[PDB]
């Protein structure tokens, strides 16, 4: 035998997270057409 | 490989699409192999270059980056 406790996987098990305000303004997420790179 | 460089020595121009039009002219009618790379408004490689393949998978990779952050 084995012996565990157990958390059933349902599709409601949801997740929040928390983003900063000046998050999406950040220079990855808002490129030009012809960077440096 | 002869024409393309004496043709910008004469006229002291380090880039053939700075050459002035009565010289681009000239190199036409002995060589009609240039009409593409002289020619025409938006190639897909940089005409004339030397790093042309180098800069075309860089653009793709780029185009692919604002692909991934946009969506």
């Amino acid at each position: 035998w084995e012996h565990r406790r157990f958390i059933v996987a349902d599709s409601r098990n949801f997740i929040t997270p928390e983003f900063p305000r000046d998050f999406w303004m950040s220079p990855v997420f808002n490129l030009p057409r012809e960077t440096a790179a | 490989a002869t024409a393309l460089t004496e043709a910008c020595a004469a006229e002291r121009v380090v880039r053939p699409h700075q050459l002035s039009p009565a010289g681009q002219a000239e190199l036409l009618l002995r060589f009609p192999a240039l009409e593409v790379p002289l020619r025409h408004p938006r190639p897909v490689l940089p005409p004339f270059d030397i790093a042309a393949e180098v800069a075309f998978t860089a653009r793709i990779h780029l185009a692919c980056l604002r692909a991934l952050g946009q969506a």
